[PDB]
Formats: structure tokens, sequence, C-alpha cells
């Protein structure tokens, strides 16, 4: 049940959260397929369910958060910035 | 390196100490008042810096920074205790001790040097549980060495901390920090959540998400478990002496 610290941002016009939300601690084994989940969710974008995908400087996430991590030498005090795109 | 240039870190205390001087003299003057004249009483304080890279510029994060300019002032606001001894910890995956309670005082800048020196910010882990465990049981062996010869020691643990613990971890301090109110040990924390970071990037928005048992994700403000009795939320150096002093004069003192 570790955790890993995770900074939501975008490019897209109307897919902005509030400063407010961006930031969030998240379970260290999700997938972009649970973080599609919480972007839709009722507190975040309240969009229902839209697929996002996810870019971590400029590369897709395609891995666990923490395969991301252990795969860069990464620990789990790593912020990670996660630019999502509408998949 | 294990350790900054011992040049870098004294071009760092002197920077510090410049930047600081005022801020430092507003806290010694209102800790005058707090701690001393109106018994003969004994103070041990020791600052705990949190030396995790949670707190490192390579993680685009500022408070390691602000924690080396706090612990300066702070550090130089106390040396103003005659009957005061102050040591330093540093902790991450595990405790260090920088500067013991019985080593030479703060007054000089090769010593603060040598305490900046070991701070790095590269710990893989910030462990928060063994930070108290180990501060509990050094203010006990010095209560214990005190009883050489009469003594009213009262005793202070000031955390300098971004305060990003794992969740889980907040229940498992509640614990240590009974046993640390039961023992008279008095324990702040010092949040740096430095203001100039970036906009919009403070603790005090950081939320969290959990999965229930549906599986629909529940997100909570990450500070409402947060355990600590008395904290503190540095947005900017200028906001430490006041805030520092408000919670000694009236919960130290009380
Ligand atoms: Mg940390």
């Amino acid at each position: 049940v570790a955790q890993v610290k995770v900074i939501f941002t975008t490019t897209e016009p109307d897919l902005e959260l509030p400063e407010s939300k961006r930031q969030l601690l998240v379970p260290a084994d999700i997938r972009r397929y649970g973080l599609s989940r919480i972007l839709n969710s009722e507190s975040m974008l309240d969009t229902g369910s839209i697929p996002f995908d996810f870019l971590i400087n400029g590369s897709f996430l395609r891995s666990s958060l923490e395969d991301y991590l252990t795969s860069n030498g990464l620990s789990l005090e790593t912020t990670l910035t996660l630019q999502y795109v509408r998949s | 390196r294990p350790l900054r240039d011992y040049g870098e870190a004294l071009e760092m205390w002197s920077t510090f100490q410049t930047k600081t001087q005022a801020l430092s003299q507003s806290l010694s003057s209102q800790l005058r008042l707090i701690l001393t004249g109106s018994s003969k009483r004994a103070y041990q304080i020791l600052l705990c810096v949190d030396d995790s890279s949670s707190m490192s510029d390579d993680n685009r994060s500022t408070a390691g920074n602000l924690a080396l300019e706090s612990l300066v002032m702070v550090a130089r606001a106390l040396t103003v205790l005659e009957a005061g001894q102050i040591g330093v910890m540093g902790f991450g995956t595990d405790v260090f001790v920088a500067h013991a309670l019985t080593d030479p005082p703060f007054t000089s800048q090769d010593a603060g040097a040598r305490v900046l020196q070991q701070f790095t910010f590269r710990q893989d882990s910030t462990d928060m549980v063994l930070l108290l465990r180990r501060t509990i049981d050094h203010f006990r062996e010095a209560r214990l060495i005190q009883a050489s010869s009469g003594e009213d020691l009262w005793q202070l643990a000031l955390i300098l901390s971004d305060g990003l613990v794992q969740s889980r971890d907040h229940a498992r301090l509640r614990p240590l920090l009974r046993e640390a109110m039961e023992q008279r040990v008095m324990v702040v924390f010092i949040v740096m959540d430095d203001a100039r970071s970036r906009k919009g990037h403070s603790v005090l928005e950081l939320k969290e998400a959990r999965f229930g048992p549906d599986g629909v994700p529940v997100i909570h403000r990450y500070l409402d478990s947060f355990p600590f009795p008395y904290y503190l939320i540095v947005h900017h150096l200028e906001d430490l002496p006041g805030a520092l002093a408000a919670l000694l004069r009236t919960w130290f003192a009380e």
C-alpha cells in the first residue's frame, strides 16, 4: 500500500484541473488504467469515461508507477509529473 | 560524495547566517522571555533535519534548501540560551547524529559548516517512525545523564522536513507521539512548504487517492491525517520566528 507522489498536467484546453487538484498521492502499483479512472472521477475532471494516456518526460507510461521508478533507478521519494492525453 | 564540499558548506553557512540574521534576532528576543529570567532550568533542543531525497533539488523541491536556511536561523537564535544544549540529527532511511548535545556550540562558523556538510538529501526513504524512536531514546539517556550533580530539564525536538511520509505511517506515529508526551518531550514539526517553489504546489493542497471496496477512487487531503499535535507551515523564512515562538510560548511554558 505504498504511495507515489504525482503531479498531473495537460496541454489540452478543455481538460485542465484546478491547481488545487493537480497534486496527488496514488498507490504505487497503479497503471494507466487506474490513473485514467482517477482523472475521470467526480472529484477530478468528472468526465466519466474518457480513456487517457500519460507521458512522463516525453515518454508514454507503459507499466505500473513502481516499475517505472525501478526501471529508471528512482525511489518512492520521487515526484512524477504525469501529462495526460486523450487515448 | 557523501559530504558536501567543506568550502561549499562554509559559503552556505555564511550566506544563510547573513540572510537570516534579523529573523534570528527576533526569535531569540522572544525566546528570552519564554525560556529565561523571570527558575534555574536547563534546555536540550534536538534539531532533526530530513535528509531524504524528496527534499532535494534533483526532485525539483526547494525543501532541503529552506530546511538548511531554517536550521541556521534557529540554531543561531538558540545560542543565546545560557542553560541550553543544541544537538542536530539527520534522518531518512536511518538516523545519524550530526552534532551532539555535548559538542561545541554554534558560535563558530566552522562548527555550523561541519553540520551542513552532512546534509545531501539523497536518502531513499523517509522513516519518521525510526526518527521518533531514536529521538525519544536519545532524550531518555540524556535525562539519565542529567542525574549527575539538580536540574529542571526541558527537552524539545524540532523536525525540519517537507512532511511527506507514507500515509500508513500516520497511524504508526501516534503511539510514539504519546510516548514522547508522556515523557514530557515536546515535538514540533516545521513543515517546509516553500511558496516560491512553483505556482500552485503547496502541501496544503496535496490530496491522496484511495480505491474503495467498490473500486471507486476516493480522494482526501493528505494533511487531514497528519498526526503531529504541534506543527507550523513555512511558506517563507519570514514565517518561522513568530510561529515557533507562539507555539513554545503557549505550550512549552503552560
Ligand atoms: Mg522524504
